[PDB]
């Protein structure tokens, strides 16, 4: 079967599309009108209406999930309201054959999410930035029993007022050693002037000792974890892990970045069970009523239970897959209600 | 008994989109402020005096859009199920309609009234003391698990924390005085099993103890002085911002036409964007007057022209 | 008085659903707007309510014009509109949905006014269903309620939007004398339906509207010896 | 083939809307499932289809049970339907509509499936409108498309929803013609409607549920002359 399936497919991509495009452009003029109160003598409102269509890519990558919610919820309704899926079960087309047909559309969201994030997001957001305001200063590190102070970092490897403190397993110390200027060199070594060291008292031109930072991940500290791409936000844990403890809200940014697609799947699911029950026989209105209840309530959920998983004691996989096991298990009870 | 048929009609659904949009706007806020509560930088305990505090904001905002959205589902539903094509077959207009809930209105006018001039400046009072109380925590109230935080003089360090904002544990800090020390309670907070380091000063110990707006003005205040642009701003959103009220009532009455199979949810996104734009046009008007730009005049200017634009289209 | 209904017209997606439907309806007179079904017999009936807004033509009520009127103009005029859906208040007792409507009235007082609705509520035998909600009765039950609450109103012509819809023929029969007593009344009653065989039985003149246009008038028998309307309406065989 | 039906029953706002419906089928006969507005006709019909869970009873087809199967499980076995709804696919061309159909087809290959798209245009006289949208067809056109389009999927029974309905006295002769023809090609007929004169007229057992069960059954002639029927849903005078 391939006609029904290019008609369902492609009426429920187009809905799709069409709520992306509507809510993109939704959201930057509503934050355009926010960002309108912050005008000021170096930032005009030519300055704010850039920064806000540098933040396009990132607003469309926040809105896949439930512009795919809304997109499946019209594309089902315009053709169950058409009577065409009782027809389409009037000839032997399973309810659970329409659901997969409408994730295959929601499979170009969620290709187009994973592209925005990986290559777009990471670019666009840095733009906004340099638009909107126009390196870490003061980066304190912990690696292992070390801990490690710099007053300035930069992505080069160049590195001011270097500060390390060593301990033992009883905490005891070994040396304070500081330095004025420091180079990165090779991974585990950094080179550095002004040598000086305690002894649990020594000075040094330039000698160069052991220590784990490294200058690829000095510009994505300052970067909030919910920002970072996935490649990024990979890289970052696993260089944290290896040489120190990653705080929980990067575990956090992992568990919702790699359970995206797997909610946005679920949330299209959720929305085809809703047309195929609860909302059937229901007006185009009250269904895109529905649909943006449901998908504020999702938001506010998923929202709720990634703060919730820093506070609380279990991993947030737990905080984060746990919505989207049990949407799926609601909707497909709903599809086996049929 | 067609009167108290639309005002229960009314009254009945407004109250139920008020309540909906009331757990929705300020459940968000709600949610908002948690995060914020998950880093530390607010406590747990007070972020229900906050929305408490802050519901007459909340619901100035509410009061206008719950009228609006429910007099618009009134009168769709009276559309869709043909009980206005018996009205209007009987001389009974929708005009004529909307006219008999002036007084219901004029009610929730009195009430918006009341929120705006006493309990909205009252509860945002409360809320920007409560919040000048809640901006001055700093050292071991911001410490994040497994992270490192800075506050001026201080760097703080822990390896764990409980569901509380209680014993620490693994701390780390640094002022020049180290300390270092496996567990922590708590600004004063007794460090158990801890070392102390200056920088060359070693002192080990078992137990330790560490020593580390116009807008809620009264209007009683606000009723004169009408020369300052900010204060006159203020007072002018307080006098002409209830009669939302009335513009939500002619504004529904004119954009609720709706076909039976349209359904009575059809017209209800593209008008809460067209009462959105009033309320956006009033909150720009504020900023305006408040810089001496605009003048009190734009209140009612601004109302008069979305009622003037109400009515015509109500009138076609 | 008569109800004059001249050349009316009215276009959707640039196409002319109706072009020239021209029909004359007096008070007391039963008039059956039929035709084939989409051909603009629909849309003349509302054009005629006020439902849909006219194109072209006039309205007139004994050299009274109701064209630029709106539906409630018409309402106060002395025309009624009892639409096919059930259009009863559902939340409204049975009582209170006359009353409501003869509250509106303005040459009644409560004294006249509770004498005329015990007398509405006796003529169409729902005294005893009186206390109960418009959504918590029977189909014909209801369809009674919205005849007497229409008639609270005193229109002088009636304008029945499919009354034989969803009708079993055991209920048919009643439904011809509740439209007999709306003639008996003094009260003309223009019907557009898909029934035509029940609809002929009662209407003394019958418009059929096919392509536009009206193509025939008169009697149900001159219609059903009519070669124009059984060639595209009727058909060869029908009685 | 025999589609028996047995006991349907189906409670809703806990009234019982139909109580003990049964009756039975043949492949190639028309059966008219007829009665008042809302005794239980519209709710056992769509029961049989599948649209409203079955309460109570059982749908056999030659003794294979489908009262537990589901709408579309019931129709990969042999049973179509036919909305009263326009349910044309409106962006889909009348042929591509009939095609869509014979794609689901499992024994006919891509050489076979025109060949039916072809007879099935020329059978229902659809030929001129092959190319044209679903969405900008005549109602009669329309009907016989999606006839065409529910007998693509080779039904053994035809289950038709108010197929006389808004049609023109003209033009229930054609209706008829179609029925008679689905008839003819060995698929068994339920029609459930309001209209009744032309129902009974080409039907050849019928069934009149009252109250939620099943009151009179037999031909039309049988149907006429029945006393319970008389005087719940024809009346004296028909
Ligand atoms: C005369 C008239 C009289 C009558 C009128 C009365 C007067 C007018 C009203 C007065 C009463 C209101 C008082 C008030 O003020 O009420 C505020 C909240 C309401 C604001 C209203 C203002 C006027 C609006 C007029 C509206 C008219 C209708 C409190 C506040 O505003 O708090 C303010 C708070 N604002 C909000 O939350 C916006 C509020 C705005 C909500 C507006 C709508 C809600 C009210 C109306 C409901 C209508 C329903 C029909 O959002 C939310 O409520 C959550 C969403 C709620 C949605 C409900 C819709 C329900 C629909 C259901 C279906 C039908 C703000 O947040 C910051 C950002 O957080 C997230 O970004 P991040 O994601 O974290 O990056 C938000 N992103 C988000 O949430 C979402 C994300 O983008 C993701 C979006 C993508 C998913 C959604 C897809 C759809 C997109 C397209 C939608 C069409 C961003 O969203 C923005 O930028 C704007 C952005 O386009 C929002 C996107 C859309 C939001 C949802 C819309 C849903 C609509 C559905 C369709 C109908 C937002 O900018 O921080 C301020 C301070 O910021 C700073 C500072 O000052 O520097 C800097 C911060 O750093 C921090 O430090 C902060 C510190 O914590 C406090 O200071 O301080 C706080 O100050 P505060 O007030 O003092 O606390």
């Amino acid at each position: 079967r391939r006609i029904v399936a290019k008609h369902v497919t492609k009426t429920t991509a187009l809905a799709m599309l069409g709520t992306t495009i509507v809510l993109v452009i939704l959201q930057v003029l509503f934050t355009y009108l926010g960002e309108l109160s912050n005008l000021k003598a170096d930032y005009s409102a030519w300055q704010a209406f850039l920064y806000v269509l540098w933040g396009a890519p990132r607003y469309l990558y926040e809105i896949l999930p439930i512009s795919a919610l809304i997109g499946a919820i019209l594309g089902l309704g315009t053709l169950a309201s058409n009577s065409e899926l009782i027809v389409m079960r009037s000839v032997g087309i399973s309810l659970w054959r329409i659901v997969g047909w409408v994730i295959r559309s929601a499979l170009v969201l969620v290709l187009l999410s994973f592209a925005l994030s990986e290559w777009v997001v990471p670019y666009t957001n840095e733009r906004a930035n340099s638009v909107k305001s126009h390196e870490v200063r003061g980066y304190w590190s912990r690696e292992g029993q070390r801990f490690i102070y710099v007053d300035y970092a930069n992505s080069q490897g160049q590195l001011k007022r270097i500060q390390v403190v060593d301990f033992d397993d009883n905490y005891r110390l070994k040396s304070v050693t500081n330095a004025e200027q420091g180079q990165f060199v090779k991974d585990g070594q950094w080179l550095l002037n002004h040598s000086q060291q305690m002894a649990i008292l020594a000075n040094a031109a330039k000698q160069p000792f052991s220590l784990a930072l490294q200058p690829k991940y000095v510009h994505m500290v300052t970067i909030d974890p919910e920002d970072l791409s996935f490649s990024q936000l990979v890289s970052f844990m696993n260089y944290m892990r290896e040489y120190s403890q990653v705080p929980k809200t990067y575990q956090l940014a992992f568990w919702k970045k790699v359970a995206s697609p797997f909610a946005l799947i679920t949330l299209v699911l959720v929305a085809c069970s809703f047309i195929f029950g609860p909302l059937r026989q229901q007006s185009m209105g009250f269904r895109l009523v529905i649909a943006l209840f449901i998908g504020l309530g999702f938001y506010y959920l998923q929202d709720f239970l990634g703060y919730a998983s820093l506070v609380y004691n279990p991993s947030p996989a737990w905080f984060v897959l746990g919505p989207i096991v049990l949407m799926f298990v609601a909707g497909s009870y709903l599809l086996y209600r049929a | 008994i067609i009167r108290r048929y639309l005002v229960k009609q009314v009254v009945s659904t407004s109250l139920v989109v008020i309540a909906l949009l009331t757990l929705i706007m300020m459940g968000g806020r709600l949610i908002k402020y948690f995060g914020v509560a998950a880093q530390g930088r607010l406590d747990a305990g007070v972020l229900f005096s906050i929305i408490g505090y802050r519901m007459p904001e909340f619901l100035t905002l509410i009061l206008p859009l719950g009228f609006f959205i429910g007099l618009m589902l009134v009168f769709g539903r009276l559309y869709v199920d043909h009980e206005m094509a018996v009205l209007n077959g009987s001389g009974i207009s929708r005009i004529r309609l909307g006219q008999l809930l002036i007084p219901l209105a004029l009610v929730f006018l009195v009430i918006q009234g009341i929120l705006m001039l006493w309990m909205t400046p009252w509860g945002l009072r409360q809320f920007d003391q409560l919040s000048s109380s809640q901006a001055v925590r700093t050292g071991f109230d911001l410490v994040r698990p497994k992270e490192f935080i800075s506050s001026g003089p201080y760097t703080i360090y822990a390896g764990d924390l409980s569901e509380d904002r209680k014993n620490l544990k693994d701390i780390f800090f640094y002022q020049d005085v180290m300390i270092l020390a496996k567990e922590a309670t708590r600004n004063v907070v007794d460090l158990i099993q801890g070392r102390r380091y200056e920088i060359y000063s070693q002192a080990e110990f078992q137990r330790y103890r560490l020593r580390l707006k116009v807008e809620a003005l009264p209007s009683s205040k606000l009723w004169n002085k009408w020369n300052d642009p900010v204060i006159a701003s203020e007072m002018g959103w307080r006098v002409f911002g209830p009669f939302t009220i009335v513009i939500a009532l002619m504004m529904a009455v004119a954009l609720c036409e709706v076909s039976p199979r349209q359904g009575r949810y059809y017209r209800l996104i593209p008008a809460i964007f067209i009462f959105a734009s009033l309320i956006v046009l009033l909150i720009a008007i504020r900023t305006r007057i408040s810089r001496d730009e605009l003048g009190v005049w734009a209140y009612p200017a601004a109302l008069a022209v979305y009622g003037i634009a109400a009515a015509l289209f109500s009138r076609k | 008085q008569t109800l004059c209904i001249k050349h009316l017209a009215k276009n959707y997606s640039k196409r002319w659903v109706v072009k020239d439907v021209s029909f004359e309806m007096q008070s007391g007179q039963i008039v059956g707007l039929l035709g084939p079904n989409g051909a603009g017999k629909t849309t003349s009936f509302y054009m005629v309510v006020g439902l849909v807004r006219m194109d072209k033509g006039e309205i007139h009520l004994d050299n009274l014009d109701l064209s630029d009127l709106a539906m409630h103009e018409r309402a106060r005029k002395g025309i009624g509109y009892l639409p096919q859906e059930a259009s009863i208040f559902r939340k409204l007792t049975i009582a209170e949905n006359i009353m409501a409507i003869l509250e509106t009235r303005k040459d009644l007082n409560k004294q006249q006014r509770q004498q005329r609705l015990q007398e509405l509520l006796n003529d169409f035998k729902i005294t005893h269903i009186k206390d109960s909600l418009g959504m918590s009765v029977s189909g014909g039950e209801r369809r009674r309620a919205e005849i007497a609450r229409a008639l609270a109103a005193d229109p002088k012509f009636m304008l029945l939007d499919e009354p034989f819809a969803g009708v079993d023929p055991i209920s048919v029969g009643d439904i011809k004398d509740i439209i007999r007593n709306l003639k008996d009344r003094g009260i003309g009653v223009l019907i557009t339906d898909h029934n035509v065989r029940e609809t002929l039985a009662i209407c003394e003149h019958a418009y059929i509207v096919s392509e536009g246009a009206v193509i025939a008038e008169g009697s149900p028998q001159d219609i059903l010896e009519n070669e124009q309307v059984r060639k595209v309406y009727l058909g060869d065989d029908f009685t």
